[PDB]
Order: C-alpha cells, then structure tokens, then sequence
C-alpha cells in the first residue's frame, strides 16, 4: 500500500478498501456494485444504456445470482468481447482478462501457455469460466467482493514481477483500458517469455516523461554489461530514458525516445544536455557497478 | 452488427473453422443486399427532398418550434439548419443500415447515446420519430427492400422512443 | 485523499516536530472561511449541469469541425462521451474546492488525462479550451450574490481560478 | 448447440436486443438450406442400412488385420463386428440429424465431444471410421447443393475426429 | 435452445430410430410458411414498445391502485420496473415465436417468474391480466394487413394466442 | 431459477447446490456458514470441487 | 470485426457522404460473386486439417534442425504448439476470406506474431516458409474443382495468395 | 517438473511459511530414492541400446502390418524404421531423466503433455509404444528397490499413455 | 523450480543425450552431502526470525536517517513493510539453500526487487547492508556446532555465501 510518492505511480487512487456487497443490500448498494463490476472489468471503460445489459444486470439485483456470477455474466457479455476480446490480440486478450479478473499481471510463460491452449481446446467462453474459477480467484474475492487489484500488496503469495508488470498494464486512475499508448499491442507479451521486466513508470502530470516507451526491436537490458567496462570511466552507471528530444529536429534526432548509459560523475552533464535538447526524463534507474 | 462479422465473431467465441450455418448466413446477406444495393440508390436519389419534405412537415406537425425562441427549437434560421442536418444525419444513417446488411451503423452512430443527448439538449425524441413517420411515408417503394428498408426505420423509431 | 488539514498534518510530520503556531493560525483562518467555501461549493454545483451545457455551446458554436463528421466529437457516442468528460472535471474542480487542495484533482485527472486524450486522438485544445470558459462561467455563477450576505470572496476566486489553470494545463 | 436459429437467439440474448434483420436474414439462410437438406435426409435414410453394410465390409477389406487377430477393439468374432456396425450405423444415424439441424450440433454434442477420449482409453484408432466415413461420401451419390452440404458434414466429422 | 427441428431431433433421438416420412412431410410445410413466421415476427416486432405502452396504458386504466401509493407500482423505479418486466415478457414471445417452440419462453421465463412475483409481493393478477391485453394487442397487429400480400394466418394466430396464455398462467 | 441459462450464460441446465457448514475456509471470509448457489452441469464439477476443498459439505442438490 | 461492406462504409463516414454509384456496382459485383467465396471457404476448409499436415511434413522433410534435439519444434509439447499455431494461422485465413477483408487477420495476427517469436526464440523463418508452403496446397485445393460447376476464380486466387503473404510477412 | 523437493518449495511458497519439517523428512525421502536410483539409470544408460533395439523389433514382431502396408505412420520403408526407433530411444531417454529426477516431471512435461494429440492427428496408435515400453519392463532385467522404482515408472507412462 | 537434478537434466536435454558419468558422480556426492543441506538449513531456519531482527538492529545503528522522520524506514507501517521485505529475502535463501540452486531465488526475486525498490524510492544500499549482515549472521550461526556431530562444511559455507551476494547484487 504505497504512501510514498503515491501520487507519482497514480496507485494512490485505488487506495480504498474493496466494495462488500452485504447479505440484504438495498436498490442503491447494489447500483454502486453494478458500477464498480462495469469500471472494473472493463478497465474504466464507460459504458451506454443500449450496451448496458440490464436484463442480466436486474438478475444479479434481485440476489438469485451472486456477485462473481454477475462478473461472470458481464466477462461473457458481447460487449466484452467486441471492446476487449474483438479488436484486441488473442496473447493480449489473456493479458487484459488477467487485470480484468483476477486483478493482476501475470506471472510467467506458464499462464500464457494454458491460457491460450484452453482458447485453442476448448473456446473464450471456456476461457473466462478458468480465469474466474480458480483458487487465485476464490482466495481474494470469493463471492461478494468485485475483482479490484491486489498487486500493490504483497498478499502472501506475489512474485515481485506482477507490482511492476501492472505498471505497464494500467495507467493512472483517468485511463480508460481499451485506450492506451500502444493501443493493439501487448505490452507484457514481450516481458514474458524473455522473463524480464521493464522500468516502472508513472502515468501523467504528476511524471511528464510518461512518453517513452521501449523500442520492440530494441531491448535495451538495465545492466549495461559490466559496470561500464567499455564507457571507461570508473564509477557505477545509471540508466537514463528520455521522452522526447524535438529541439535537435528531424535530421539530427531519428527516434525521440532513448535510453543512455552513464556513469555519475558524467551524468549531471549529460543531464544538462537532454535538457538543452529539451528532452524531459522518464525514468533514472541505477544500471550497474 | 453486420451477419458476416457476426458469424466471425460468433465462430471465433467458438474457436472454431467455418461451419456450414455461416455458409447459409453468408447466403441470407446476399439474399438481402441484392435488392438493398437498389434500395439505397433510389434513397440516395430522393434523399433531398426526403428531408426537405420531412422538415417541412414536422414543422407543421408542431408549431410551436417555430413559435416560442428557444435553444432547441428552431426559432430563427439556424435552427432550421441544424434541424434539417439532423434529419440528414437520420436518413443517411438509414441508408449506412440498409447497405450493411444490419442494424450496426444505425446502433454504433445513433442509437448509443441518442436519448441523453436529448435530455442533456432538452431535445424531443418524438419529433425525429414524427419524421421517420414521414420518411417511410414518403420513400414510396415496393417490394422486400421496401419493408425491408420500413423495417429498419421502424427499428430506429422503436429504439428512439 | 489529502486535505489542507492532512497537508499540514504531512509536512508536520516529515519534519517531524509539533505545528508551528503561525500555521495554527492559518489553520483558524481557514476554519473561519469554512462558510464560504460551503456558500461556493454549494453555488456552482447548483448551477453545475447548466454549465456544463454552455461550455460545450461555446465550444461547438466555436469549432465547427468537430460536430463536422470525420470530427472527434461528432458521433451521438462520442458527444454523450464529450459531455461525460466535461462533467467529471467539473465534479473534480467541486471536489477540490470542496476538500481545499488540489491533491484530488491531481491525483485522479493529472495522470492519465493527457494520456487518453493523445492515445484516442483526442485534441486537447478543445478541452483546454472548454475547460477554461467553463471555469470563467464558473468564477462568474460563484461571485455575483443573488439574495446571499456580503462578503469578500477574492481568496475563493483564486482557489477556482488556479483549479481551472490546472485543469487546462492538464488537458493542454 | 449449433441451430442457427438458436445461435441467432444466443447472439440476441447476448446481446440484449430484440431481434434485428440480420436474423432475419439467418432464418432465410436456414430455409434456403432446409428446403434441401430435408429431401436428401429422406434419400440418406433410405439408402442407410447398404451405406453402412457397405461400410463395415470396406473397412474389413480396408485393414485385414481387426479381422485377424484377436483383441478387445477389433471385430474377432462376431460380436466385435456387430459392435463396429453399431458404431457406423451411429455415425451416419449422427450425420443424418446433423443435415437435418441445420448445423453440426447433433454431430459436436453426440460424437465431437468425447470420441478421442474414449478412442485412447479403449485403444481404438480413430482413422477406421475416418475411412468409413469415405466409403459413406463416395457411396451415397448424390448430386446438387444438397450432397455437397452432407460431404461438407462428413468431412467435419474426418476433420475432428483426426 | 430447443427449435422445431430440433425438437423432432429430440424425439427421433429418444426414439433412437430415423425420422418418419410424415413428420418430414410436416417439417416441409413449417419450411413452407417459414416466410409467414417472419412476416409475423417483424410486424409485431415493428410495433412492440408502442404495444408495451398500450398495454401498461389498459392496466393502469383498469387498476388504480397500481399507481395509488403504496401500491407496489407506484414508484417511478418501480414503474420503470414494471415496464421492464412486460417488455421482456413481450422479448421472449417473440423469442419463441421465431424459434417456434416454447421451450425458450418456459425455460427462461416460467421457472422464476411465479417465484419473483409472490417472494416480492408483485401482485400475479395484474400482470397476468395485463399479458392477456398486449397478447389480444399483439394478435391485432399481426393479423390484419397493411398493404402486405394476402394469405392464411390462422396456424401463427393459434401459436401466439398459445404463447401469451402459457405466459398468462405462467405469472397468473 | 430465473432465466433458466441466461444470467448463467451457458445453455447447459443449472443444478443449484446449497451447501452448509462452511468456517474459515479460505480467504473470502464470508459472513454466514450456510448459503445456496445456482450452477450449470457445464462448471458443476469446478463448483463441487471448491466447495469441498473449502470445507463445506453439501446439504440438498435439486436441478432447477 | 471489419468487412468490405463495412470498409465503403467506414469510407463514406470518414468523408461523411453518401456512397457513390461506382462503388455500389463493385458492391454488386460482389455479391455476385459471394457464391464463389461460399465454394472456396467450403472446399478449403473441407481440407483444412489435412493442409496443416502436409505444411508440416514439407517443413520436417527441409528443415530436420527442428526435429533434431535441442531444437525448437523438438519436443512433443512444443511440437503440439507448432500445429497449434499453423491450424490457428489457417483458421484466421479462412475467417479473412470468408469475410473478403484482411482486417480480421491483421488485426488478430499482425500485432503480437513477429512479438511471440522473437519473445520465445521462434525461428520466423520457418513459419514464413511453412505459411508459404501451406498457401500453396490451399491455392492447389481451392482452384481445382472435382465436380464442381465450372466458373472463373482468379479474383479468389489473387485474394487468398494475398492473405498469405500478408501472413509470411507477418511472422517473416 | 514434478520434484520432490521443488514440490515441497512450491508448497512453502504458497502457504507463505518458513521451512518446516515436513521438507526435511521431503529432502529424506528424496535422498533415499536417488541412493539406488543414480546407479539404476547407470545400468539403464549402459544398457539403453540393446534395449531400444530389442523393443522396435518386438514391436515390429508384435504387429507384422506397419512393417507391411505402406502408410505415412507405419514403417513401410527404412525412414520409418528410423523415427519408430527414435520414438522409442525417445521414450527410454525420458525413462532415465524421470528416474534420476526422483519424479514424474520429465516424462510429464516432455511426453505426457500431448501425447495422445499428436497421436490423434498423426493417426498413431499408443498401444505400439505401450507394448514397446512392456517389453522395455521385461528386458532391463534389474532387481531391487531400483527396478520396481523404475518400473513404476513405465506403468506410470504405461497408463497415462493409454 | 530447478533443482540441481533438474539442472543436470535440462542440461542433458538441450544436448539431448544421456547423462555423464562422472555427473553422476558429481550427484552421488551431492546425495552424499544432502543430510548436511538438512542440516544447514535446519539450523538457520531455527534462528531465522533473530537473525532478522539483528540485521535490522545492524541496520538501525548505522544509518539512523531511516528511523529519523521522513526517512523511508520511519513510519510503523514502512517498519513493518522493512521486516517484511528482509524476512521474506531469508525466506527465499532457505528455499534456495534447500533446493541447492540459485534459480528459485532469482526467478522470485531478482525480477523485481530493484524495480521496486527504484519505483518506491527505496534506497536500495540500506538492503543491500542489511542482507551483506544478514547473510555473515546466518553463516554464523550456520557454520558453529552446538552439541552437532562434526564435519566439514566449506562448501555450504561457500553455498549459502553465494547466495547472498547474489541477494546484494540483486538489491543493490
Ligand atoms: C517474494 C519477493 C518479493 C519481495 C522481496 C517484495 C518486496 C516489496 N517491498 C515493498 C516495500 C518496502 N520495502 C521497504 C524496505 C526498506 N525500508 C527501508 O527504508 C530500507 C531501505 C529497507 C529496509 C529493509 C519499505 C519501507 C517498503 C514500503 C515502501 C512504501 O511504503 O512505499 C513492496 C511494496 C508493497 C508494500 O507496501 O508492502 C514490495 C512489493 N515483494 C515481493 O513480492
Ligand atoms: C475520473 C477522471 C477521468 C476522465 C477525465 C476520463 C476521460 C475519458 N474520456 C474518454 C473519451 C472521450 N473524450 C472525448 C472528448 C472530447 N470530444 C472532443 O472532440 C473534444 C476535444 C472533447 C470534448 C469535451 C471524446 C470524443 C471521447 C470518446 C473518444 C472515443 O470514442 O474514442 C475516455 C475513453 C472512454 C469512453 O469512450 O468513454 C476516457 C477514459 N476518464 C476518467 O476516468
Ligand atoms: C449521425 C446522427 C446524429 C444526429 C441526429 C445528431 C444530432 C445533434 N443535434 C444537436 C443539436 C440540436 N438539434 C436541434 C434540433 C431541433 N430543434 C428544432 O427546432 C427541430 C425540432 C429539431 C430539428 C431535428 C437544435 C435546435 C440543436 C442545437 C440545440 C441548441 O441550439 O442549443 C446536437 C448537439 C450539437 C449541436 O448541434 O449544436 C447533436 C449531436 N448528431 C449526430 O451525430
Ligand atoms: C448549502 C446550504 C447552506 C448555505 C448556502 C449556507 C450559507 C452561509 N454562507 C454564510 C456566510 C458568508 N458566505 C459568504 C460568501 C459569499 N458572499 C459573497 O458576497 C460571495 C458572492 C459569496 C462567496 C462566493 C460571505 C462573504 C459570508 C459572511 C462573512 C464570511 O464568513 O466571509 C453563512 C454564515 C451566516 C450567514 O450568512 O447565514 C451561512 C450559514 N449554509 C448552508 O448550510
Ligand atoms: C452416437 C455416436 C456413438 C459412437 C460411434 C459410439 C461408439 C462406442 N464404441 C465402443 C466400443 C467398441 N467399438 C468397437 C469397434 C471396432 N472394433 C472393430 O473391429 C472395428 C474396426 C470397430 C468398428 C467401428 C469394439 C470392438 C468395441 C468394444 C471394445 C471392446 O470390446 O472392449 C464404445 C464403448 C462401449 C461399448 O460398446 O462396449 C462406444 C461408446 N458411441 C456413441 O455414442
Ligand atoms: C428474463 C426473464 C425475467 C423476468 C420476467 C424478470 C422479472 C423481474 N421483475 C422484477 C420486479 C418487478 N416487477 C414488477 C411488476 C409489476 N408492477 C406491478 O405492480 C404489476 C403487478 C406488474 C406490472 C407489470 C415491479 C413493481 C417490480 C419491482 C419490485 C420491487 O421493487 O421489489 C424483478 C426484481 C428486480 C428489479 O427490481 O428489477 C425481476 C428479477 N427477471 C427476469 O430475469
Ligand atoms: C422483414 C423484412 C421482410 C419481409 C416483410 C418479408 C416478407 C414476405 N412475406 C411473404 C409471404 C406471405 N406472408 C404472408 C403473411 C401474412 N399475410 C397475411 O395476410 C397476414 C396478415 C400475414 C401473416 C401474419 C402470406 C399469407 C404470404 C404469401 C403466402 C404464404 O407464404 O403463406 C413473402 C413471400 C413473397 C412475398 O409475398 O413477397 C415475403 C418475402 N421478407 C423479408 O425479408
Ligand atoms: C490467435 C492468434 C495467435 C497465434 C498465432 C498465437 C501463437 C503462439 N504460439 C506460441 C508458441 C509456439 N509456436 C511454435 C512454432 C513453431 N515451432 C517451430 O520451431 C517453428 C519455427 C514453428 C512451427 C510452426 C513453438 C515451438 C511454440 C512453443 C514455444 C515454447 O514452448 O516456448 C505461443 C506461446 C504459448 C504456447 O506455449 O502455446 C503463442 C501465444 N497465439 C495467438 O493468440
Ligand atoms: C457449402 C455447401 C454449399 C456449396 C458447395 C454451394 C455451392 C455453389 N457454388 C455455386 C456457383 C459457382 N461456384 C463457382 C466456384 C468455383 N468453380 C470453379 O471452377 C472454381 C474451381 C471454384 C472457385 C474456387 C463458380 C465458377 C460458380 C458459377 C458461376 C459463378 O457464380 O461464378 C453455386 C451457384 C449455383 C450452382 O452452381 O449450384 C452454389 C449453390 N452452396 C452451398 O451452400
Ligand atoms: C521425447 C519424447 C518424444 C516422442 C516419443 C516424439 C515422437 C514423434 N513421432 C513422430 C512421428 C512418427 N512416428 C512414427 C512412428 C511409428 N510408425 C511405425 O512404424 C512404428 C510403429 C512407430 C515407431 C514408434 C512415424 C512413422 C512418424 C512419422 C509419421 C509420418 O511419417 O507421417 C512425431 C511427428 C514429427 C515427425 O517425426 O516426423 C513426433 C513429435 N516426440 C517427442 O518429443
Ligand atoms: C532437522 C531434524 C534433523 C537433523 C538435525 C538431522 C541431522 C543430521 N546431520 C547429520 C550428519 C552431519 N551433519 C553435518 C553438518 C554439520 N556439522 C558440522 O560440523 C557443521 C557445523 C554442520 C554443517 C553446517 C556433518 C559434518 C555430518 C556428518 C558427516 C557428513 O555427512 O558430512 C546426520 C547423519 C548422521 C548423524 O550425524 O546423526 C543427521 C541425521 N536429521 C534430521 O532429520
């Protein structure tokens, strides 16, 4: 549960605890589960009357269906499907239905597998009746309680990878899922199966270097091979990611966005240089030695 | 909301080949587009005095929007020209449902956010209803795209009001 | 999530030492101005949705390109999405002037505001636009008394004001 | 399962809306595939007893060895062979409610589902009724819309079951 | 779930046996007026929120202490309610005459519908009276024609006159 | 049960289990012991394993 | 999600008139030939299972590096995901010609393919090659006709030949 | 990747614990099993081209036909010999991994994952490696904890594999 | 995950032949020296919780600017969340002490462990300090017998070191 620069990673909106729907809830509680199922399952996405499925919905109202039957019944929805499951890569789509239910980034090569050979077997409908019927699953929100994300905490059981994978999957509390940066692409696809994870980055405003991205053809490892051996020079290096670089213009910059390697004792110069370029910095990560 | 994209989408839930029932479907579309290609041509020809004719009427249907000054109704003329845009914007999205085979270019343009648009404007939605009365009173054909394009227009006018 | 009260309480406490008694007193002048900012709060969310529709007249009567089709805010979806957005930041800027710091508005529209509106296509200039006369509509429902007690209101006026600079250099 | 009248009706309730024209393009499609596949059912039920006789004999001729040595899939002695009539008698019986369905859900809820499961757990091979199923397209002789819908049904069958 | 088709399937399969001549014979003609169960369908799903009214209209003529507070339809969420409850009864009567078995109205409507009516105190009389009205409404629209070719109609009249009184005593 | 497969999303039919004497199973921490659930045949045998994994026996199984 | 229905459409939103006449007798043209797209999607996907087979056994019988311990089709499990990935690749073949537009190919394969194999350690070059071998056989398949009314397909030819070249390089 | 050990680490990790004592008993019993086990997958490996030699050609001897009928399964010519003894010299190799891994992780995760599939859609029956890994039981001729430690093993592929 | 037989046998895998023999040696004497991995790791996951409170104790004699207020070690939330982090780091080295392999360590750890710590603003010398005195407190306690039959022990010692330093090194 952060509370340190909580509102550079934007993890300080999600601060609340979860929503419990109660054994006698009135019209209005239920109103409010309704919407936190509709926000949280499809990604703070907003959604119209004509696509609001309100037949479904007055089911789960009356008590007859529970809570996780209603996520359950909005995940086999045709909206879901044409916002999530349509435009989006199949690999992506597992990795969209790992924030959507469970609440988290996945964890290895291992999921993606039998995530993607059950959609090859057996069909999404099936698909979805995995991710929600699981021990994963039951153990943070059995019935009552909408999916929400877990992965800030530790919760006896997180790899260290899924806190920062997420970071690539959700940005802010603004950002609506279906929208994002990369848009058709995965973000996590690439992190997987070489088992590596990407800087943390925050969203917007509050960190203006949100912009860069790396390259897909381009790694870019955060070790940089040796403390610096070839750079030659005797202290540790910091990797140092820059977001844009549009002063330098068209002939003498083909790419904004790039990582340098640096050692310290330049890196308050080359600091001063990305700044003349009026470049602005994502992220400064120490890299090796 | 197009048959062939919905079989794809249905076939991909499935995660199945191509069956024989998207055959058939595939069979149904052409079935339907071989008249409503004709269909949205003679539209596309009528379609301007379609909507003056419409405009003009639903004027006369209600006085009062050119009586009282208002924000919504047309009191002076640029009102008139919104109006009439609207209508427009009604017939030609019309003319998008009867060449896509379904209701998906009618659901997607209009139909999601129609009615809180006209209560945030303070918009009646009977007047647009009053003027696809007129239109489908107007169009004047015969045959399967008739009721075929009737049946789209009345889709419209179900899912306005 | 921070108010003026926790802010102080949080700068306390990195420093680590009791409260100063001038920021006391500061405290005491707040809590002596806690009326107005009810008198405020209370004016512009009365006027709120009315608001809301004017700015997006100015906004439509000034750019026609976007009721133009191929614009970004021409679809029925896409306007009832226009006035969705309009709305919650002025819910954010009430919520705000409400708790007294712009920690709420920061920390639920800074992040990912700029981030929709490049990722979708979004022009942010309208926005920025729309929020700007929005806030001067805003300034102008909460200043003038209609039937209400006098008093001076200039500190609100700049609390207002910077929450719309805010916002409008948020959206750019 | 797999009706397209009823898969309409899934999509709609999915959906959540009333029925549109694009099911009422469906229902055409299924008329314009019934107003056949009805007559060649009646032909197929007709010709099904020399189909499947025809059948189990290609087969038997087809690998001489079930026929030889004894083992509990293969047709040993006679009950073996009347087990394996059965079962291609069921085959076409399958495919027969399939055409007349008009989608291959009689064929996916009563063979597709389990057949692989239980050809592994009895030893079976499955490429028997693969070439039963051949014998079964190359002998009902059919021509017109309605024999290449059937042959497009048997070789979904081939298909999954390989 | 279960079509016309599929439930001779149904039969022939507990059966065990081929399909008999005559029942083919039978599927023939129902592929013969398969046109008239869509000219049925879509002129009653032309004009079925208008009926919806009309019906909701006769019952709130005829029962006033509906709309009397304290009646259970006297709310404006329960009104809405009220209005959602006959539209989706009138939803799945043309669910099942499309498909042309009842077996989608029994299976998605007959199992709970009683159970909701006496576990939230929702009078059965009203909306049992009320699905009688819209099926007599229903039968209005869909017999006479309008400028639509001529032909017999009494075989379609029997199967929703059918479906509305397995409505009717559904709710009862 | 309402609706039959339509909030349940599967055509297959619903078995509704009601299970009791559930204490401390895992995690959830749910707020009364006995309660009653609607499942289809199509997910019943992930339901039945759950319920017994979490320590609940069933009281009354009747296809609804 | 995309057809070449849907496409003219997109086009005549996107510059927001209505659709021209020429376009319209390409559109009839088109559904002059959807028969022709019925027989092609049927007669491949009658074949389809078989095609994939074949496109690994010429695979297998070039390249044995892969069959050879060590490499990245060695092993069962991986084997299994090899024909997995041709019959998926088939499968959006065959949903792109039924559809007559590449959009549900790229839009589903496109993205995260070349991202898959080079994230694994997949040799693109075989799955090009193999995707270009397994076109061929559906092109041998689709064109010949085995008593089937003659008719001229060169349209369909060019239109499959594209999809899989789109697909080899996709995955080069 | 069914280690006794790894096992037991996979359960710590899920209830969150330190180590307990249930590991070092876990750690015992995996010590006591490698202590034959190593030298059993010694004879193994010595033996292991004999082996694999002696079982292709009672599996050819078991059934005359896919050394008779020209098919793409069965070993019609010299090329089929060659990959029906690879497959079983495959087999006997995941054998020894699964024995000297002290579980049933190697041959899960490299043959018992798709076994059947690949059979299905190459049309091969699993009771001509079923019959090789009998036969493989038979040869290896080895007494003690080690043998009978091995040949649950084979059985274990033995069922699985049917 | 990996164990050092699933090593040997991956290892023996991606060559694709059978197993050295002098390997084999290499793990009878590993099966040898396994009562002493029982050993080892019986006795520092005795003294486990203590060897975490005296690295922390080490820790908040040396840099008391984490205890000082706006430190990141300050608040007791963040105190708890530090013996939370440094338990869990012990945890991870039993496992891998236990396993013989270095992979369930850095497969659970190395991941993530300087992202988040660069991502929170953790600074990442104080744990890397702390497991340095971690690791040479639980090679103390490890490496002297208490009433313990005798041995030697070098390789453990050297085991359990390495370990460490690859926490250090992970941390940094
Ligand atoms: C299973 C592998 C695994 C590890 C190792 C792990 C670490 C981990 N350490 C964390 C925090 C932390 N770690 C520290 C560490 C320290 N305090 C200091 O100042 C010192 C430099 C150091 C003392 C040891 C602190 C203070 C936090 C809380 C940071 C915050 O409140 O934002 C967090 C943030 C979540 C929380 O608030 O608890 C994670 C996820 N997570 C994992 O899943
Ligand atoms: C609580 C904080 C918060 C905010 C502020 C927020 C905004 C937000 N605005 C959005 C869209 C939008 N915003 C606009 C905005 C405009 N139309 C224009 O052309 C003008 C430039 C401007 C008029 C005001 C439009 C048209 C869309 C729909 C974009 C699309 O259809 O892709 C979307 C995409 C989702 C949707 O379709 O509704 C999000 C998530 N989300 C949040 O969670
Ligand atoms: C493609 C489908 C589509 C439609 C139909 C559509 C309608 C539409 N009509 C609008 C307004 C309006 N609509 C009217 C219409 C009328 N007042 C009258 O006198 C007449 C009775 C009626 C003519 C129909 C008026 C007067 C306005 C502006 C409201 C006002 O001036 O404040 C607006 C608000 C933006 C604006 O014009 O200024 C939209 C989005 N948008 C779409 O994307
Ligand atoms: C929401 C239901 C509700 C309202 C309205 C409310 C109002 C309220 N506004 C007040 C004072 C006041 N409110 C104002 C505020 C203003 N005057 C101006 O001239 C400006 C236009 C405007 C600021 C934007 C001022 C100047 C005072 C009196 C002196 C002061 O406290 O500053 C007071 C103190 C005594 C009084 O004047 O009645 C109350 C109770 N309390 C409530 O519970
Ligand atoms: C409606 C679709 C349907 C099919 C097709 C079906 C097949 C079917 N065939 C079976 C067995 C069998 N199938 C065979 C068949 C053969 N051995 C041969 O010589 C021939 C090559 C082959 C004839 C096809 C034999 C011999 C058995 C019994 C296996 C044994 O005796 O242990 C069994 C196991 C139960 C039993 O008969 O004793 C089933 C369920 N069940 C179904 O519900
Ligand atoms: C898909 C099949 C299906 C049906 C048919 C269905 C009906 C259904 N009708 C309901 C309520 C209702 N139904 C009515 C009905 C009426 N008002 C009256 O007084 C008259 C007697 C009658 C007018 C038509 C009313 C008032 C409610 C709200 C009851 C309440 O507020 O407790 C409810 C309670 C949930 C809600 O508040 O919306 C359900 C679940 N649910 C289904 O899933
Ligand atoms: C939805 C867009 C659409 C429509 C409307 C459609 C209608 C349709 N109704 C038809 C026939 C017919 N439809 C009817 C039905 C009726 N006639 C009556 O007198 C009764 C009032 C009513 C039954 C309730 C009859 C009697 C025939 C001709 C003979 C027959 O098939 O029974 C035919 C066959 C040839 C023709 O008459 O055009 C078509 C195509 N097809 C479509 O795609
Ligand atoms: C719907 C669109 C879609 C596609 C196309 C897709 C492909 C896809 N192919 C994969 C693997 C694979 N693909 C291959 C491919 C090959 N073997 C070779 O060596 C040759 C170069 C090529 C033979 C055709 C192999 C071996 C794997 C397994 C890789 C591994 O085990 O890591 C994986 C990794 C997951 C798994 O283990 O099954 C995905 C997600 N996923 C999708 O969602
Ligand atoms: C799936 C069950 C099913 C099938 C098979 C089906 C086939 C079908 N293919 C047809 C026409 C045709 N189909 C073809 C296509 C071809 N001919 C060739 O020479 C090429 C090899 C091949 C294209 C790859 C041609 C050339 C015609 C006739 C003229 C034309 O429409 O182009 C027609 C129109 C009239 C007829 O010829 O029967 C039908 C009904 N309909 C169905 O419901
Ligand atoms: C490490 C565990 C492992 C095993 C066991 C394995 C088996 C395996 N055997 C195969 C084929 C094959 N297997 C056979 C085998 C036979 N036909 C016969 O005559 C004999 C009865 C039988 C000898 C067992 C044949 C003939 C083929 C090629 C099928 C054909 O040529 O089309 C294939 C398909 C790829 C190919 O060779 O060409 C695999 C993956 N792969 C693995 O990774
Ligand atoms: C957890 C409950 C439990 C314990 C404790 C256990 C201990 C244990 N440690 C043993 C041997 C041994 N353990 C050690 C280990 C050590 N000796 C030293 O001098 C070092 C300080 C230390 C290594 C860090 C040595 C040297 C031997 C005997 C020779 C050898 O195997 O290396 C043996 C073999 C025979 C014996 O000495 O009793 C047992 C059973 N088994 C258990 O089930």
């Amino acid at each position: 549960p952060v509370t340190v620069a909580a509102s550079r990673l934007g993890t300080a909106a999600f601060d609340q605890s979860p929503v419990e729907l109660r054994a006698n809830y009135s019209r209005d509680d239920a109103q409010t589960v309704i919407r936190a199922v509709y926000r949280q399952v499809l990604g703070n996405d907003y959604v119209m009357s004509s696509e609001r499925l309100t037949a479904a919905e007055s089911l789960f109202t009356n008590g007859f269906i529970s809570v996780r039957d209603f996520v359950r019944a909005v995940a086999q929805s045709e909206l879901y499907k044409e916002k999530f499951l349509y435009n989006n890569f199949q690999t992506r789509v597992i990795e969209l239905n790992f924030k959507h239910l469970l609440g988290r980034a996945p964890y290895d090569e291992a999921e993606v597998i039998e995530h993607l050979d059950r959609y090859q077997n057996e069909g999404f409908e099936a698909d979805i009746n995995s991710y929600i019927d699981s021990a994963e699953y039951t153990e943070n929100f059995g019935d009552n309680i909408v999916p929400y994300i877990r992965s800030y905490v530790v919760q006896t059981g997180h790899r260290t990878v899924g806190f920062t994978r997420m970071f690539s999957l959700q940005r802010g509390y603004a950002n609506s899922d279906r929208a994002q940066i990369a848009g058709n692409a995965s973000r996590l696809a690439q992190e997987l199966a070489r088992n590596t994870t990407s800087a943390v980055v925050g969203p917007s405003g509050v960190n203006e270097g949100w912009a860069f991205r790396s390259a897909a053809d381009d790694y870019h490892p955060g070790q940089s091979l040796g403390g610096s051996t070839g750079l030659s020079a005797d202290d540790q290096v910091v990797r140092v990611e820059v977001a844009a670089l549009s002063t330098p213009r068209y002939p003498r910059i083909r790419r904004s966005s790039r990582v340098f390697f640096v050692p310290v004792s330049r890196l308050s110069q080359k600091l001063q240089e990305i700044q003349r370029m009026g470049g602005r910095v994502a992220s400064i990560s120490p890299a090796g030695q | 909301k197009t048959p062939l994209t919905e079989a794809v989408a249905l076939a991909d839930s499935q995660g199945r080949f191509l069956s024989n029932t998207e055959l058939q479907y595939l069979y149904g579309r052409l079935r339907q587009g071989a008249f409503a290609l004709e269909a949205a041509q003679t539209l596309t020809a009528k379609a301007d005095t379609l909507v003056n004719g419409a405009a003009q009427a639903v004027y006369s249907k209600f006085p009062y929007t050119t009586s009282t000054p208002g924000n919504n109704f047309a009191a002076d003329q640029r009102g008139k020209d919104k109006c009439a845009r609207d209508i427009g914007y009604y017939l030609r999205m019309v003319t998008y449902c009867l060449v896509a085979g379904g209701t998906g270019p009618m659901d997607e343009y209009l139909i999601a956010g129609v009615d809180e648009i006209n209560r945030t404007f303070d918009l009646s939605p009977s007047w647009y209803v009053e003027a696809l009365k007129h239109i489908k009173a107007n169009h004047g054909l015969t045959g399967d795209a008739a009721t075929e394009t009737n049946n789209y227009i009345d889709y419209a006018i179900n899912a306005l009001s | 999530m921070f108010d003026i009260f926790t802010r102080v309480v949080s700068q306390a406490d990195a420093r680590g030492e009791f409260i100063s008694s001038d920021k006391l007193e500061a405290l005491k002048k707040v809590v002596a101005e806690g009326t107005k900012r009810s008198d405020a709060v209370s004016r512009m969310t009365n006027n709120a949705s009315s608001i809301v529709t004017n700015a997006a007249r100015q906004l439509f009567a000034d750019q026609p390109q976007l009721i133009a089709p191929g614009g970004n805010a021409y679809t029925n979806r896409r306007m009832a999405a226009c006035l969705r957005d309009m709305e919650i930041i002025l819910r954010y800027v009430t919520y705000a002037t409400f708790t007294g710091d712009a920690s709420v508005l920061n920390d639920r529209c800074l992040n990912g505001l700029r981030e929709t509106y490049v990722a979708l296509g979004v022009p942010g200039a309208s926005v920025a636009a729309g929020v700007r006369a929005m806030g001067k509509a805003a300034v102008a429902i909460v200043m003038d008394p209609a039937g209400v007690t006098s008093g001076d209101c200039s500190s609100l006026q700049q609390e207002i004001e910077l929450y719309f600079e805010t916002a409008a250099k948020a959206v750019e």
